[PDB]
């Protein structure tokens, strides 16, 4: 399990007799937590904390907070090959749109193909950054999972009379995004976000005094995800 | 009988040191490997007394043979073990006891393949079958270091002790060394200190009979996990850990002890590194382990620091009030919790400021029950408490105060804040003497096993300084 976990993930460790292993994500001084380094995914790291911690076997599941609460996507093209876990979980509860745009290919768990011997688990939120009623969520599957016996575990938390008003709005969010008429909402939100980022730098130099600053690189002319390089000073991550 | 063994060994190495100054670590370590069946490796520039130690330890026995050989780039196996006629091995290595091999990092591939079979099994092929070798001490010196990816690393990973010799640096020890009159070819060892062949075969079996205490295993297993946390630490296989147990059991055997002593872990500084980069990493982690987990150095620091923080907290509690804390959780009514370590009795008494007329009588102290106070402050209801420590537990009109106190109401709706009776506080002195007594118990074991001959002298200045640092700090808070 990742260190930057949600309150819902805390009760999960208190109901299952398991031995979790916490990571050490990167961080700066402003409070914005970075991400898990690439050294924590190697083969010499997974089995490193297993022998040191008493009563621990081979990890069969990994929970990765991608993205975090602030919105920082990781690199799934390197985790799906280096991290030797047959059940990698991606907490994509804040990015229900990494598909309807070409600037998100190879950045999430759903982008790409089926990993041999592994499976991708994503619990993308529905009533957070979409358009549906409350108490709605999705479970994405990229590979082979369970359904017959797994349905018994789903009924342990869901009553026998589900509210169809939420189910009808849950599938509606998947239909409002299909087609070119739905893809304009993702690209339109990015264009309005980049325009808002340029208005801050424009009203900063021309102003007479202090002004707000956006945590962004010095070059924002492109329309894509700005990578966090090692020769920059805007991110401040050592 | 076991106590007299440490005195005979101390007198045997006394004559061996006479003639080689600043070389006590290179002579005393070779004696332990000779009486236990181990090896030793030396490293340094040619001319720092590396070949005399192989010819000096032979005088401590009665049937020893020397063999000073120099490996070259064109050396042949027939010139090392003996030329064949079946091999004429008259005074070489298969029948010798102490052999010397200088510049071992330059022999041929056939020589290295024969040196690997004469260590694990003490055997050597002779045309057809093999034969036993009465080898007692194996020493090897050189100058340079081998490659990182070569066939010469198969022999280095099998040796136990890796000595680190260097030229002289002290000026006082160089005056007598520059003009020394002690001969290096005589017999300075007396005839009464030399062991026989019968005593050697008996000591080889009594080494494995040394018991392994549970406190010693907690330090050896922790050191193995500490090296794994550092990626730059040298890789150590399971073969070295099996031979390291015999090294510690043999050190405490000749020191008048029956079990493995925690001080024997100092010899592990020359059994893990392999080059100059890993030399500063092995000696650093062991120094922290010996001054942090051996005699519970850090174990006393985690308890002394809490006393200093507790001493500053009791300054505002020892005029006297009683602050009630709120217990955590999601409950409807605002529940309250008692005091933790401050009060521990069951039928404790509580004082009060302004006296009240309860039950048509005066009272100066009211005692409550600990088993009944925890239930009323959580599940609610009514509290029952006696007056003046006598009578039955009568009911009172006790409620919660805005400033976290206990206001006792009567028939006139009057307030009365309750408080606990008061007494270097007593709690600080009680918790400090228990930690101070543990320091004398750990120092008592160190003030008995320090006479071990197989311990370097430079480590006595760091282990003793670590124990005196905690003692100098624990005696400051009690002033
Ligand atoms: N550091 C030293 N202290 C005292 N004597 C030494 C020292 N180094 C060398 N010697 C003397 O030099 C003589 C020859 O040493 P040698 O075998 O050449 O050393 P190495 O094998 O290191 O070259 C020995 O008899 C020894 O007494």
């Amino acid at each position: 399990i990742d260190r930057n976990c949600h309150k819902s993930l805390t009760h999960l460790m208190m109901m299952s007799d398991v031995t979790p292993i916490y990571f050490r994500p990167t961080r700066n001084a402003y409070g914005i937590l970075g991400g898990i380094p690439q050294s924590e995914f190697q083969h010499a790291t997974i089995a490193k904390r297993v022998k040191e911690t008493p009563n621990a076997t081979w990890p069969v599941h990994a929970v990765i907070t991608n993205s975090t609460y602030d919105g920082l996507l990781y690199n799934t093209d390197f985790i799906k090959k280096t991290l030797d876990v047959k059940s990698i979980h991606f907490d994509s509860a804040w990015v229900p749109y990494t598909n309807f745009s070409p600037i998100y290919e190879g950045k999430c768990g759903m982008s790409g193909g089926r990993v041999e011997g592994k499976v991708i688990y994503e619990t993308q939120s529905t009533h957070k950054l979409l358009a549906a009623f409350s108490q709605a969520s999705m479970i994405h599957v990229k590979g082979d999972v369970n359904e017959e016996t797994f349905n018994e575990a789903y009924m342990m938390h869901t009553t026998t009379s589900p509210h169809y008003g939420i189910v009808a709005s849950t599938e509606t969010a998947a239909a409002m995004m299909k087609g070119n008429a739905g893809k304009r909402l993702i690209n339109g939100s990015i264009e309005r976000a980049i325009k808002f980022r340029k208005e801050i730098k424009r009203l900063r130099t021309e102003s007479d005094g202090w002004f707000f600053d956006v945590w962004q690189p010095d070059h924002i002319d492109t329309t894509e995800c700005w990578p966090l390089r090692s020769d920059s000073t805007w991110h401040g991550f050592k | 009988h076991p106590h007299l063994l440490a005195e005979r060994i101390s007198r045997l190495s006394s004559s061996l040191e006479k003639g080689l100054y600043e070389r006590s670590h290179a002579i005393r370590l070779c004696l332990l490997a000779a009486l236990s069946g181990e090896s030793v490796f030396l490293l340094g520039p040619p001319g720092i007394a590396k070949s005399l130690i192989a010819r000096r330890l032979k005088f401590a026995f009665q049937n020893a043979r020397a063999f000073e050989y120099l490996m070259t780039r064109f050396s042949t196996p027939e010139e090392v073990f003996g030329p064949l006629s079946e091999r004429l091995t008259s005074g070489y290595l298969p029948e010798a006891e102490i052999v010397f091999l200088d510049e071992i990092w330059k022999a041929g591939p056939a020589i290295l393949n024969t040196l690997l079979t004469a260590i694990n099994e003490r055997q050597f092929r002779n045309g057809a079958h093999v034969e036993k070798i009465p080898m007692r001490l194996l020493v090897a010196a050189s100058n340079e270091l081998p490659e990182a990816d070569s066939s010469l690393e198969a022999l280095y990973d099998r040796m136990l002790i890796r000595l680190w010799l260097d030229k002289v640096q002290d000026k006082a020890n160089f005056r007598s060394m520059l003009t020394s009159q002690q001969d290096e070819n005589d017999n300075p060892v007396p005839d009464a200190l030399q062991v026989t062949d019968e005593e050697y075969e008996r000591w080889q079996k009594e080494i494995g009979e040394i018991t392994l205490p549970d406190h010693v295993f907690e330090l050896i297993f922790m050191l193995r996990q500490q090296l794994d946390k550092l990626p730059d630490a040298p890789y150590v296989s399971d073969r070295r850990w099996k031979k390291a147990i015999r090294l510690l059991q043999a050190s405490a055997f000749f020191s008048g002890r029956s079990a493995v002593a925690p001080v024997d872990l100092i010899l592990l500084k020359d059994c893990l590194w392999y080059d100059a980069q890993s030399l500063n990493l092995i000696q650093q982690q062991i120094d922290v382990l010996m001054t942090g987990h051996a005699w519970q150095q850090q174990g006393m620091l985690t308890r002394l620091g809490a006393i200093v923080q507790r001493h500053l907290q009791l300054q505002q509690q020892q005029k006297t009030a009683l602050t009630v804390i709120r217990l955590g959780g999601i409950f409807s009514r605002r529940q309250q919790y008692q005091l933790p370590v401050n009060v521990t009795a069951s039928t404790l008494t509580l004082l009060l400021q302004k006296p009240l007329k309860l039950h048509d009588m005066e009272v100066v102290h009211i005692s409550f029950e600990r088993s009944a106070l925890e239930q009323w402050l959580s599940k609610g209801g009514e509290i029952r408490g006696k007056l003046n420590g006598i009578g039955f537990a009568q009911k009172l009109n006790l409620e919660v105060d805005s400033a976290q106190h206990l206001v006792v109401r009567d028939v006139s709706l009057q307030g009365s804040t309750l408080a606990l009776p008061g007494s270097l506080p007593g709690e600080i002195k009680q918790q400090l003497e228990e930690l101070e007594s543990d320091w004398r118990k750990q120092h008592a074991l160190f003030s008995e096993q320090q006479k071990c001959l197989f311990i370097p002298g430079d480590w006595l200045g760091r282990i003793e300084a670590s124990l005196q640092d905690v003692g100098a700090q624990i005696r400051q808070a009690q002033q």
